[PDB]
């Protein structure tokens, strides 16, 4: 009677029931056993891993050890009496996708079962079917545009760095500053940095032209001054972290000068931003300034970016699988009893 | 979260083939 959706992060898990605002459960992506905040509360026993790296699952025991505890120890549902919407990252190997299929149907006996790509999801909770999304997470990120609900592959976009890059850099440029953030933990806390006081500049080189206290557990008092700004200027020019890469508003320019000539006024009119790593204070203005100084002038450029975009993939998935249309869509257990694995391909697109 | 909803499934309801957007020249792989 009611859907789960799952939104399996590189660093996140979001999980929940179709019809809601957001994901009931939001848990670190890591098995050490343990799984979430259970295995991270007990670091000193297990060995602590994430199985998505980069968007994609590499590690499939682990990743059935997320499966389960999000159904049994989150939801608390039975996986055989929900229908289950998961997703997958831009450019997913085909394998994987079947692999996926496979242990949904076998492991845990779903009676149906749909994968969806991330970015389509956000743009689709928009109440859109065409548009490009910039969606970026903890580990990776993509422009990815999309008409008609298909996403257009040969002008995907990757860069090869998001939320946990951004994290590093800045425990990077604060050690530079004199303190010293190395170990994991010190990691956390560092991140912590970052999404309370970092923020996007709307002119750079202004900014840097142009402070907050932040109190340590062992009860320090550190000062972050350019370093707010420095830290997301990375997304803009990767060359910060030593990446050849074009920044993100380049790749979005890219993206939607490798799609066909008549569409490309609808991407730049429908841009949407998703993701952990796009809650950035003024990214939103920073895009808009930086894309309309790419395009043409002839041309209407809107950002979309809602507040509750952390979680527009998640919530996505959860319009979508409340639609009459998609009913119809649903993997049953019939069919994959008919076709194995493969039918993924055939009816997740 | 269903404020959209309503556009969306009007939205999915028209939504072309993929062999169509491939014969047009929109969809193409990798
Ligand atoms: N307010 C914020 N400001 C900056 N960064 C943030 C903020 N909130 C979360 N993040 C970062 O977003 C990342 C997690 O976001 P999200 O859950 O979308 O990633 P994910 O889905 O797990 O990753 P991916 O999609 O890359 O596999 C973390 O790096 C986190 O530090
Ligand atoms: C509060 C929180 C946020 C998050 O985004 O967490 C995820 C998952 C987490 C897993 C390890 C951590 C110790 C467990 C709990 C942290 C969960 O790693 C991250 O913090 C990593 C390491 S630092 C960073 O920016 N990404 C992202
Ligand atoms: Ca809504
Ligand atoms: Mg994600």
């Amino acid at each position: 009677t009611t859907a789960l959706v799952c939104d399996n992060g590189s660093g996140l898990v979001k999980a929940g029931f179709a019809g809601d605002d957001a994901p009931r459960a939001v848990f670190p992506s890591i098995v050490g056993s343990y799984v979430g905040d259970e295995a991270q509360s007990k670091r000193g026993i297990l060995t602590l891993k994430y199985p998505i790296e980069h968007g994609i699952i590499t590690n499939w025991d682990d990743m059935e050890k997320i499966w389960h505890h999000t159904f049994y120890n989150e939801l608390r549902v039975a996986p055989e009496e929900h229908p289950t919407l998961l997703t997958e990252a831009p450019l997913n190997p085909k394998a994987n996708r079947e692999k996926m299929t496979q242990i949904m149907f076998e492991t845990f006996n779903v009676p149906a079962m749909y994968v969806a790509i991330q970015a389509v999801l956000s743009l689709y909770a928009s109440g859109r079917t065409t548009g490009i999304v910039l969606d970026s997470g903890d580990g990776v990120t993509h422009n990815v545009p999309i008409y008609e609900g298909y996403a257009l592959p040969h002008a995907i976009m990757r860069l090869d760095l998001a939320g946990r890059d951004l994290t590093d850099y800045l425990m990077k440029i604060l050690t530079e500053r004199g303190y010293s953030f190395v170990t994991t933990a010190e990691r956390e806390i560092v991140r912590d940095i970052k999404e309370k006081l970092c923020y996007v500049a709307l002119d750079f080189e202004n900014e840097m032209a142009t402070e907050k206290s932040y109190e340590l557990p062992d009860g320090q008092v550190i000062t972050i001054g350019n370093e707010r700004f420095r830290c997301p200027e990375t997304l803009f020019q990767p060359s910060f972290i030593g990446m050849e890469s074009a920044g993100i508003h380049e790749t979005t320019y890219n993206s939607i000068m490798k799609c066909d000539i008549d569409i490309r006024k609808d991407l730049y009119a429908n841009n949407v931003m998703s993701g952990g790593t796009t809650m950035y204070p003024g990214i939103a203005d920073r895009m808009q300034k930086e894309i309309t100084a790419l395009a043409p002038s002839t041309m209407k450029i809107k950002i979309i970016a809602p507040p509750e975009r952390k979680y527009s993939v998640w919530i996505g998935g959860s319009i979508l699988a409340s639609l009459s249309t998609f009913q119809q869509m649903w993997i049953t257990k019939q069919e994959y009893d008919e076709a194995g694995p493969s039918i993924v391909h055939r009816k997740c697109f | 979260f269903k404020h959209t909803s309503a556009a969306l499934e009007r939205k999915i309801s028209m939504r072309q083939s993929r062999e169509e957007l491939i014969k047009r020249g929109v969809l193409k792989e990798i």
